[PDB]
């Protein structure tokens, strides 16, 4: 009853000038569980639901390291959530043999935009369907990064992607300047998250299996928690 | 070794004199155009198999600029199955 | 829409390729007219110069090229696709100027311009470009010259040619003046006379009076193809003004 | 356009008594199957909202807390039959345009459900993916006719081995 | 993969060469004749305005100095092929054998390119069909038409283009197995009239001879062994003095 | 019946307007059309099991073996068998070997599964994407010292979960109901092969026999292996005996 | 574009099966002392070169030759591989080419030329002649699926069905080269549709062994040998 | 995958009704080819279409190609394509010993026969092969017998009697009837008459049709002669009249 | 009977346009309002950023992007393109610094820039860009602002304007060129410049915004493109503010 013409090709653009197979790529993030993303002025965290398809089955992995100092979230397709994790993990490699240097985030957030718009741009593919939050430390302080597959990129103080996040992210946006100042107490900035995804639980509850959480600020490098690790966090 | 000296740069040359003038368009004309010259040469290269003819192809020699020259190369040149199954991958 | 033969490059039932004769709508996308002709020992292109914005820099609205030391070029089409067919006709003098030892003539531009539009005609994944070329020189071999090219890839020499969507009242001119004249080119000894006599034709065909901001000049004299100026222009339009 | 008031009675009750089958699972989803087929066939809304009460019962409450929705999704035969029977009434109605207001208030209580991860909450994630995939094409129209809260209980179906 | 262009129609037809016909069918007539002791090709030139110098123009092509082509079809894909025939022509034969091919290994190289175009993705078939007329010390002199297809075949006279079958029904009716060079000129000048579009006089009007040997055109003295050119192009004059035989 | 058709079905490498990947998600319904395959975990083996289905009796068994070894650590149960499902075998075979030779020791099992999983990515052998399905499913069972006793479900789409308990092929939903309903973390070896038993003789529809069943399972001490039918079939004397005595 | 009708079946060779049925007929005939090869050609135009030196008869080397059906254009480029296959093997071998090598070499780049959908088949049928030490005189057909057959008589282009019949009420196992001679003009003047057999309508040749006792030779008849055999025949279109 | 299953009536995804249904329908097409083991023998047979009457016999080739001095290949479906079949097998072969100084085993014959075709299957708008084979022979140093068939799709499988082509249903009832597995023919001489006993029901005439390969170990390799074949069918025709006769009424 | 000529790159429509192309510039006219204006010594570059957000980090999310070093570049419409053709003009003017040891001309790198744009509306195995770039500098000739479509075509201006507030902002920079024929001064273009902008969000009342804006001048900033902040970016705020409260 309402066919649209100008969906069928990553190249194709609408009359309107909507790239619409790269739009549908975000409703992708939509299918995942929520992550949350959030910063202070010294500390960088993310804390994830993980689901699982049955009571058997080992629950899904949602945060993934790509060096010391950075790594990353995915709420949308994880099979293609490898691809670009890899990517990245390739380019700080890249950044510590040929530049000596390590990878600072806003130029991990320029090499994965470039990638995606290349995906976007180009016949014989189609658009990445997975939202990234990257999270890092720096020599330019705590950073927060969501990349969204179209090709673009953000610096935030915090963000929620997934099914149910609008919650979580209003949460977050009523309570700002309470994780903002937060720094040498990074606890509270893992309780401030855990207040935040649970808005997203709409009666589903937080379990020692359910949930990881991931900090990365100062010298305490990128770590993930998982099991008893994330029960003192419930 | 016992190998001719010039053996190793005359087979090589068509690849090199190519390869050469297109690091010479990006420096005087940008990256558009040796962007734009490989992809015609792609485009051509690509959409141009036929298992029992291997004598270049007529667009290919206007693109490289050999319409009107022969070399030795060209008076003296040098399994339908393999010839498939390489063009489209084993 | 017939399938594919109204999209690549391909035959219809009756013979034609809707890639090409589409091309030749695009060259009328500028609105604009130009003119070259012929002297005695030089060659002029005259063009219109539309600027209707006040923010533009009418310094950088230019459909001449500069092509080598002796030739040049006028465009009719987009400016992206005029800008792509003078790198390359720059590319492909410099590279014959080596090979050969010799300065490119404009006959043998126009038939390597024209064979690479043959490409584009055959080939399905390759469009043929939106512009019309018109190259001009004083050739060692001919004189002043004149040569046009196409995206059908076909080219032919010229004493007079013009490209623009008002070309049939210049060309219908220009013609009936060779008709009375007998000669195949303007009699005049410097190339003054010649840019003077192109917009004496230009004005009469066109039914505007041009000012020295809306008029363009070329001078293709031995061993330089050059641009004028605004009052280099407006010292022939006052040269006009003076006589009539 | 054969059979008569008592035989499609008959059909009916032997259908609705197979969501109930107490041995096999396969034959209480494929009893949905087809209580969907004899629902489309429904002319007039007073047979459907009594069947719609009647799968209701079990359903539509706050009786249960997160660990009973739960328990009971893995084990409970008669609120699998409730809700595989109110699937069967809501995917009946794939192509209605103007959509009944009944439907986004059946998917809310369905998408209670469908967070349960087992047998019972399965027919839900089901029924609401398959809901969602025959209204994509009228998406904006049909988005309109739901709440904020309850187009957020239709997000996160897919529990898809390749979705996070 | 789905990839082919000139595939059959259901009833053994190739279909996109049969419209390659159809563009060969619309241009401006070429003709050629076979006599006793030389060879005619002739045809028609076309302004695109009258302020165009066909000078520029040339339809008639020196391959050797014993070999002329014209065409019939679009003009773009003619001067294509014939830089590449001029190309073989030294490449295979002259550098290998020290002489020029004869005029059916020339004729069979130029439409072994003309089947190429046919049987690949990616590439339309030739609009042009060429006519091919020359000499060789053990066949004689010979003319050949080569078409979209890659089909050639031997002529005593043929003609292509808009004015062909009445073309080819004159040539019918007027050769005869003892035509010698300058009745088949006649021949030639007399089918054009019939044919021409525009205005007939000897600029209109391009015509090429493969003849005797003119050892003025080798341009060089002091080697008999090397005779000097067959194929000799008319000149306008010539053809203005023989069009006022007409 | 009534339709229930979208337009976004049936595309390939194409998001539909939730970003439903329709190819990938169609071949994850196979799951229900296979024969039956069965594996439970423990912390003392892997079992497997498949039905057979009755052959000619000229067929051959080891044409047919739904079990398989990949390693003496590692084994593919199979619902169904095709040329992919050998093809992901023998890519198993080649990497578990390959691993072994380059890095003197026994493949990881989550490895060996996400290798098998990198080979559906690349559609067999450009950006590796998950966006077409490959082959069918794969049960993996094996045993590594890190990891120990894991049944992975390798799925067509280059994904996996680890499992407790799996059933896929025509049983899917009436056994993973009875397995959810009854594993236990204290399930014995000699408790998982009566469970798979009474899982395989509920969905079967035939009387259960050592020629309509096969079992398996891995072991770290004597690695996998098939069992005897001699085997198979005092254990289903067995679960005669463990329900009578009710 | 190479792709099964649901019959398992393949339409673009139907399609060039289609094509050769048109194309003008071909008799060949395998004597007990050599072979003979005879084609019939449409020359509906005055003006084309008969006393050409082939059209549907051609050598592909000193002892094997082929009658086509089909399309010219697409003939010509096997009969080169061919050609060039046969001076390979001579080359290597020092020995000449055995037919059922060559027949087969030529089916085989004609089955490839059916499988990727990038190209289309060739429209053509060949009818090989030839002699080696292998077999003898031998006769085959190869047609555009990549299939090839040994005959004692066969015809292929158009008119196939009408010749077959007629060949095999008249062929004979002892029969001697100028009895094939009588046999293939007879056919094709009973088979043709033009209103008679002549000299420049037929393409002819023989693969014979002549007097002495190394010889093969293979005589592809100019017009006024085939004019004798005409006027001996019985056809015999005289003053 | 087919027929009477279908869910809210039924819509297709990628999936079943394919090129390589296509190649599987070419292949039953062609003539019906057979093989069975024996105690310490393989026979393969094949139905040849009736001869033309103008058909050359003598350089005919004999439908079962030997692709190896162990190993020998029949078909069902497009000849033209079983040719280049048999091509890239036989080359294998003669590389796999100069490459391993090892004669190329006979389910390595298979898995690289059949892994060809699945190649032409997977991708590229190049068709699969409408071929159908049985890959017959013994591995060097052993006693075995072996038979494999392989289809269009690059399934293959191991049989200890098989049949492909026309007809092929009636050919494998007889077959499971009269080959015991157990009781296998214990003598070249049975397996061949059981060959043409099994062939005898579905050929167009009689011994015309027929022809068979015996292989047995050692790469003793014998193609069976019209003579040697006619013989067979008629001690088989002899014993059918003989059971009539033996009617008791 | 169809229009299948909008579905693809390579393609003239009948009247001889590539759609795409025509379709890629209404990316642009969804974007982000900037404009860059030409003073007689330099160039000032000023955009409008809508703040969807309190969490949009402060003074980090920036649409000005300083190419090489003596030029700037502002765009609008898909941002994700504006990003590849900012990375590509960045390599170009490295370059050319590599090579001919002297800063690129701006007409140059606008002409290397104008080609690779041009070069995506070729085939139909890529899309045309989705976004018009505002690009400009001081270079040994003086100040140049080029503005370049997704066509690929560019021109120099006296001021230019792109994104959702191109109409109003035009109209004001015909005022500006109208009443100063012979030019502004560098002071006078930036205070103009935020009063172009806020004019310009009248069009979007209720979504707050940012002002960011940079100089490229040969006397203030020594003809190097840098930013302008602080004490003459307040400057420049209350003159928005005073004439757009005229009462």
């Amino acid at each position: 009853m309402f066919r649209n013409n100008y969906d069928g090709d990553t190249v194709t653009f609408s009359p309107t000038g909507r790239l619409f197979q790269v739009e549908y790529a975000l409703e992708a993030i939509k299918q995942g569980s929520v992550t949350v993303g959030l910063r202070s002025n010294t500390h960088a965290v993310l804390v994830a639901l993980k689901r699982n398809a049955d009571e058997l089955s080992s629950y899904q992995k949602k945060i993934i390291k790509c060096d010391e100092h950075m790594g990353l979230s995915l709420a949308g397709l994880a099979p293609d959530a490898r691809v670009l994790s890899n990517y990245l993990r390739q380019q700080c490699n890249y950044s510590s043999l040929v530049f000596n240097r390590k990878l600072a985030v806003e130029r991990a957030g320029h090499l994965l935009c470039d990638k995606a718009q290349k995906n976007t741009q180009s016949y014989g593919g189609r658009p990445y369907g997975v939202g990234l939050l990257i999270i890092g430390y720096d020599k330019s302080g705590a950073h927060l990064l969501e990349f969204q597959p179209s090709g673009n990129v953000t610096e935030l103080y915090g963000t929620a992607i997934g099914a149910r996040s609008q919650g979580a992210k209003t949460y977050l946006e009523r309570t700002l300047d309470t994780f903002i100042k937060i720094d040498g107490n990074p606890d509270e900035l893992i309780k401030a998250g855990v207040e935040a995804i649970s808005q997203s639980l709409r009666d589903e509850s937080l379990t020692v299996d359910n949930l990881s959480i991931a900090i990365v600020g100062k010298d305490t490098p990128f770590t993930i928690y998982d099991g008893e690790a994330v029960a003192k966090y419930i | 070794n016992d190998r001719h000296p010039l053996e190793s740069t005359l087979k090589n040359w068509e690849t090199t004199q190519r390869q050469r003038q297109m690091e010479q368009y990006r420096q005087i004309f940008g990256i558009a155009e040796p962007m734009k010259r490989t992809m015609e040469m792609e485009i051509v290269n690509r959409t141009d198999f036929n298992p029992l003819s291997t004598n270049g192809s007529i667009h290919r020699d206007i693109l490289l600029n050999k319409e009107c020259s022969i070399d030795w190369e060209d008076v003296y040149p040098g399994d339908v199955h393999s010839k498939i199954e390489k063009q489209l991958g084993i | 829409a017939a399938g594919y033969d109204r999209h690549i490059t391909i035959f219809s039932p009756e013979g034609r390729l809707y890639q090409v004769e589409y091309a030749f709508k695009a060259t009328n996308q500028t609105n604009i007219n130009s003119l070259a002709v012929r002297g005695k020992d030089c060659t002029v292109v005259i063009s219109q110069k539309k600027v209707p914005d006040k923010l533009l820099d009418p310094t950088t609205v230019s459909y001449i090229f500069c092509i080598s030391r002796t030739i040049g070029m006028v465009v009719n089409g987009p400016i992206p696709d005029a800008r792509n067919a003078a790198l390359r006709a720059k590319a492909e003098a410099a590279e014959f100027r080596y090979k050969y030892g010799y300065d490119m003539p404009c006959d043998v531009l126009a038939k390597r311009m024209a064979n690479l539009s043959q490409i584009y005609t055959q080939r399905a994944y390759m469009r043929p470009l939106g512009v019309i070329l018109t190259f001009v020189s004083v050739d060692e071999e001919l004189g002043p010259s004149i040569y046009k090219t196409d995206p059908a890839g076909y080219y032919v020499g010229y004493k007079a040619t013009a490209t623009g969507p008002k070309q049939q009242e210049i060309t219908t001119n220009l013609e009936n003046h060779f008709k009375k004249s007998k000669i195949d080119h303007i009699n005049e000894e410097s190339w003054e006379k010649v840019v003077e006599f192109a917009i004496t034709h230009m004005i009469d065909a066109l039914g505007t009076e041009f000012s020295k901001n809306d008029l363009e000049v070329g001078v293709a004299t031995k061993d330089k193809f050059f641009t004028l100026s605004a009052e280099n222009i407006e010292e022939r339009l006052v040269a006009i003004a003076e006589q009539d | 356009l054969q059979l008569t008031e008592e035989e499609k009675n008959k059909i009916l009750e032997f259908v609705v008594s197979n969501l109930y089958n107490e041995q096999f699972v396969e034959v209480r989803v494929r009893a949905a199957s087809i209580l969907s087929d004899i629902v489309h066939n429904w002319k007039e809304e007073q047979p459907l909202l009594s069947l719609i009460e009647r799968f209701a019962k079990g359903l539509d409450v706050n009786k249960y807390t997160s660990k009973e929705r739960q328990k009971l999704s893995k084990t409970d035969i008669k609120i699998h039959g409730n809700v595989l029977g109110l699937g069967a009434i809501i995917s009946a109605f794939p192509y209605v345009f103007p959509l009944p207001p009944w439907i986004p208030k059946q998917l809310s209580n369905l998408s209670s459900w469908a967070r349960t991860s087992g047998m019972t909450g399965q027919a839900a994630k089901n029924t609401i993916s398959e809901f969602k995939k025959v209204r994509a094409d009228t998406w904006k129209f049909d988005r309109a006719s739901f709440n904020t809260e309850e187009l957020e209980d239709l997000e996160g179906v897919l529990w898809r081995s390749y979705y996070a | 993969y789905s990839f082919s262009l000139t595939t059959f129609s259901p009833s053994g037809k190739l279909g996109q060469i049969d419209y390659a016909l159809t563009a060969v069918k619309q241009g401006v007539t070429s003709l050629g004749i076979k006599a006793t002791n030389g060879v005619v090709i002739a045809t028609e030139k076309k302004s695109s305005s009258p302020l165009a110098m066909s000078e520029t123009l040339s339809k008639v092509s020196l391959l050797t100095p014993d070999i002329g082509a014209v065409y019939s079809g679009m003009g773009p894909d003619y001067r294509v092929l014939v830089d590449k025939s001029r190309k073989v022509a030294h490449t295979s034969y002259k550098r290998i054998y020290g002489e020029y091919p004869p005029t059916k290994l020339l004729v069979s190289e130029v439409a072994k390119i003309m089947q190429e175009a046919t049987q690949s993705g990616g590439v339309r078939p030739f609009g042009v069909s060429l006519l091919i007329a020359g000499h060789d010390e053990f066949n004689g002199f010979s003319l050949y038409q080569v078409d979209p297809s890659g089909s050639y075949f031997p002529w005593k006279a043929t003609a292509i283009g808009k004015g062909s079958v009445a073309a080819k029904t004159f040539l019918e009716k007027r050769w005869n197995d003892e035509l010698e060079l300058e009745d088949a000129i006649h021949i030639a000048l007399l089918t054009l009239k019939e044919s021409v579009e525009g205005e007939f006089n000897g600029d209109t009007i391009e015509l090429a001879i493969i003849g005797d040997e003119n050892p003025d055109l080798l341009g060089y003295t002091g080697i008999p062994t090397d005779k000097g050119p067959r194929f000799r192009k008319l000149t306008s004059q010539e053809i203005n003095d023989r069009l006022e035989a007409l | 019946m009534f339709l229930t058709r979208s337009e976004y079905d049936r595309g390939v490498s194409t998001f539909s307007p939730e970003g439903r990947l329709f190819q990938v998600e169609y071949s994850l319904e196979a799951i229900k059309l296979g024969s039956t395959a069965i594996g439970i975990a423990t912390k003392e083996g892997v079992v497997l099991g498949v039905e057979k289905r009755a052959t000619s009796p000229l067929l051959e068994s080891d044409s047919i073996e739904k079990i398989v070894e990949i390693d003496r650590h590692i084994g593919c149960a199979m619902s169904g068998l095709t040329a992919d499902a050998r093809s992901m075998i023998e890519h198993a075979r080649t990497a578990a070997v390959t691993h072994n030779l380059y890095y003197d020791e026994d493949i990881n099992v989550e490895s060996l599964t996400q290798s098998v999983c990198d080979l559906a990515l690349r559609f067999g052998e450009e950006e590796r994407l998950m966006s077409r399905p490959f082959g069918v499913a794969l049960l993996i069972a094996g045993h590594d010292a890190d990891d120990g006793y894991q049944l992975f479900h390798a799925e067509p789409s280059g994904t996996f979960y680890r499992y407790n308990a799996k059933a896929i092929g025509s049983g899917s939903e009436g056994a993973q109901a009875e397995l959810l309903n009854e594993w236990h973390s204290s399930l014995t070896l000699k408790e998982a092969e009566l469970l798979v038993l009474k899982i395989l003789k509920q969905v079967m529809e035939e009387k259960l026999d050592e020629n309509n069943a096969q079992l398996s399972c891995i072991t770290k001490q004597d690695g996998f292996k098939i069992y005897d039918n001699e085997k198979t079939a005092e254990l289903i004397k067995e679960l005669k005996e463990k329900e009578a005595a009710e | 574009t190479t792709i099964f009708s649901p019959e398992g079946r393949l339409y673009q060779v139907e399609y060039a099966l289609e094509s050769i049925s048109h194309a003008g007929t071909a008799i060949g005939i395998m004597a007990s002392d050599g072979i003979v090869l005879a084609a019939e050609r449409k020359v509906t135009s005055t003006l084309l070169e008969q006393d050409t030196s082939t059209e549907k008869l051609y050598k592909l080397n000193d002892k094997i030759a082929v009658a086509v059906a089909g399309l010219t254009a697409d003939a010509e480029i096997l009969i080169n591989t061919a050609r060039i296959h046969a001076q390979n093997y001579l080359k290597t071998y020092n020995e000449d080419i055995p037919v059922e090598i060559l027949v087969r070499r030529l089916s085989d780049i004609k089955q490839g030329y059916t499988q990727h959908g990038g190209l289309r088949p060739f429209g053509v049928s060949f009818i090989y002649a030839g002699y080696d030490d292998r077999y003898g005189y031998q006769l085959y057909t190869s047609n555009p699926s990549g299939n090839y057959t040994g005959w004692k008589a066969i015809s292929v282009g158009a008119n196939t069905s009408a010749a077959q019949t007629l060949l095999q009420m008249d062929y004979k196992d002892d029969m001697k080269v100028d009895d094939a001679i009588e046999l293939a003009l007879k056919t094709l003047s009973k088979t043709t549709d033009s209103s008679a057999l002549t000299y420049d309508r037929l393409e002819f040749a023989t693969i014979r062994k002549g007097a002495n006792d190394g010889e093969v030779y293979q005589k592809i008849f100019k017009p006024q040998e085939i004019k004798d055999i005409l006027v001996k025949t019985g056809i015999t279109k005289k003053d | 995958m087919s027929g009477y299953d279908r869910a809210l009536s039924i819509f297709s995804p990628d999936g079943h009704i394919f090129q390589v249904e296509y190649a599987l329908e070419a292949v039953k097409r062609g003539t019906c080819a057979v093989g069975v083991k024996g105690k310490n023998c393989v026979v393969l047979g094949c139905e040849r279409r009736s001869t033309l009457k103008l058909q050359d016999t003598r350089i005919t080739p004999s439908k079962v190609s030997k692709i190896d001095s162990h190993v020998v290949l029949s078909f069902s479906g497009l000849n033209a394509d079983s040719r280049i079949l048999i091509e890239k097998a036989r080359v294998e072969a003669q590389s796999h010993r100069l490459t391993l100084e090892d004669p190329v085993t006979v389910e390595y014959l298979t898995r690289y026969v059949a892994g060809v075709q699945q190649r032409y299957t997977q991708s590229g708008g190049v068709r699969p092969f409408g071929v159908s084979t049985l890959i017959a022979g013994f591995d060097p140093r052993d006693d075995e017998p072996k038979l494999y068939q392989t289809e269009p799709s690059g399934i293959y499988s191991s049989w200890s009697a098989q049949t492909i082509g026309r007809n092929s249903k009636t050919v494998r009832e007889f077959l499971e009837k009269n080959y015991d597995r157990k009781e296998p023919p214990a003598t070249v001489e049975e397996c061949v008459k059981l060959t043409v006993r099994s062939l005898l029901e579905v050929v167009q005439t009689g011994a015309k049709n027929i022809e068979i390969t015996v292989v047995k170990p050692d790469s003793d390799i014998v193609a069976l002669s019209s003579e040697e074949i006619n013989q067979y069918v008629t001690q088989i025709e002899q014993e059918k009249q003989e059971q009539q006769e033996q009617d008791k009424k | 009977i169809g229009t299948g000529y909008d579905l693809s790159n390579s393609v003239f429509s009948p009247d001889g346009r590539n759609f795409q192309v025509e379709y890629a510039v209404k990316a642009v006219e969804n974007g982000t309002t900037s404009i860059g204006i030409k003073c007689n010594d330099g160039v000032v570059f000023a955009v409008e950023k809508l703040i969807t957000s309190k969490l949009l980090v402060p003074q980090k999310n920036v649409k000005i992007q300083v190419v090489d070093r003596h030029i700037g570049c502002v765009y609008s419409g898909l941002i994700p393109d504006g990003r590849h053709l900012v990375n590509r003009g960045r390599e170009e003017a490295a370059s050319f610094k590599k090579l001919y040891k002297t800063p690129i001309p701006i007409p140059a790198f606008a002409d290397r820039l104008g080609q690779y744009v041009q070069a995506h509306t070729l085939y139909n195995s890529v899309r045309p860009f989705g976004v018009s770039t505002i690009f400009g500098g001081v270079d040994k000739n003086g100040a140049h602002l080029y503005m370049l479509e997704p066509s690929g075509s560019y021109w120099g201006y006296k001021g230019a304007a792109t994104g959702k507030g191109r109409q109003s902002a035009k109209a004001e920079l015909e005022k500006l060129v109208d009443h100063h024929p012979e030019g502004l001064s560098a002071r006078e273009a930036v205070k103009q410049a935020a009063k172009i902008i806020y004019l310009a969000h009248e069009d979007n009342k209720e979504k707050d915004f940012e002002l960011e804006i940079s100089w490229c001048s040969l006397s203030e900033t020594n003809g190097l493109h840098k930013f302008v902040k602080g004490d003459l970016l307040q400057e420049a705020i209350d003159f928005a503010q005073k004439e757009i409260n005229g009462d």
